[PDB]
């Protein structure tokens, strides 16, 4: 994250850690939209140009987490991963389109202080929440800048932008299960996500039930805070029936 | 929604204590609740 | 292009043998 915040304790208990086992290392961010299953970016798992494919295997999942680098002794839960899913429709060939995957933990995580669901959209919540203008909150322990780590968890919010600004910020074609968020040059308010902050939350507080709901998913962006740029993510309620679909088909 | 006592945190919400920035996105969304 | 990922360079502190 670029030009945020530490986040308090507590702030984001649905906040999770991509974490690799060897070599130990932050891979991305994710998110807990229950006890057995994990919300991330498939890029964070899929990217034949850079020759990324991860298993299961090779990662553990970290939650409830403050501390970037530190083993949080009784703080944080670390898992194993039962199964892995793509968007069987993600394309990694032209412009990260369905850029979402699901991680089902191999035993169900116990909630605490620290540790907290999110909850997924309803047709009705996005349509009022998912709006230019309205600001929405993304964590993540990412780039501080474009070219260190963060200690601790960052924070920062950002007003969604309308559709055309988002198209005629870049070359790369825009489809309906992607926005864009962050201030405008004019605005003089800035912050963004940053390399490492892929698969986090883009979260939103509804007004009527006081409920936190996840809207994107860090998903790609032209550098970190340029002016002029912004920040694109994948629209969550967009990708909503797949995501049924797939914890009807197998878990919970 | 995404789950049952989803996006209620413990820290807060449960106790009615508001984070340093939430009201930022609240008024954002033409004054919230 | 794509977030990517981050934080590679061993400066975490070793998980426990069981977690892994």
């Amino acid at each position: 994250i670029v030009e945020g915040s530490d986040a308090e304790i507590g702030m984001s208990p649905w906040q999770v850690m991509l974490f690799r086992k060897s070599p130990q290392e932050l891979l991305c961010g994710a998110s807990l939209i229950s006890d057995r299953w994990v919300l991330t970016a498939a890029h964070c798992l899929l990217y034949p140009p850079w020759d990324k494919n991860f298993t299961e295997n090779d990662l553990l999942v970290r939650i409830g987490k403050h501390s970037r680098t530190r083993y949080e002794r009784n703080i944080e839960k670390i898992s194993m991963l039962e199964k892995i899913y793509i968007h069987p429709r993600y394309n990694w060939r032209e412009n990260l389109d369905r850029d979402i995957a699901l991680m089902k933990l191999k035993k169900p995580v116990a909630f605490s202080d620290y540790i907290h669901p999110v909850c997924l959209p309803d047709r009705e919540t996005a349509a009022s929440l998912l709006q230019a203008g309205y600001k929405g909150r993304v964590t993540g322990w990412g780039n501080l800048k474009e070219t260190g780590q963060p200690s601790v968890l960052q924070v920062v919010n950002l007003p969604i932008v309308e559709r055309p600004v988002c198209k005629d910020s870049t070359r790369i074609r825009i489809t309906d299960n992607m926005f864009c968020a962050g201030y405008k040059p004019d605005e003089g308010k800035r912050g963004d996500a940053c390399e490492g902050d892929s698969g986090g939350p883009f979260v939103m507080k509804s007004p009527f039930n006081n409920r936190w709901y996840q809207m994107g998913i860090v998903s790609w962006g032209e550098g970190c805070d340029r002016d002029g740029k912004y920040g694109f993510y994948t629209h969550v309620f967009r990708l909503k029936k797949w995501i049924q679909k797939v914890i009807d088909q197998f878990g919970e | 929604s995404g789950e049952a006592d989803c996006g209620l945190r413990p820290l807060f919400e449960k106790k009615s204590l508001e984070d340093k920035t939430e009201r930022e996105l609240l008024e954002s969304y033409i004054d919230g609740r | 292009x794509p977030r990517g990922g981050g934080g590679g360079n061993g400066d975490x502190e070793e998980i426990p043998e069981e977690y892994l």
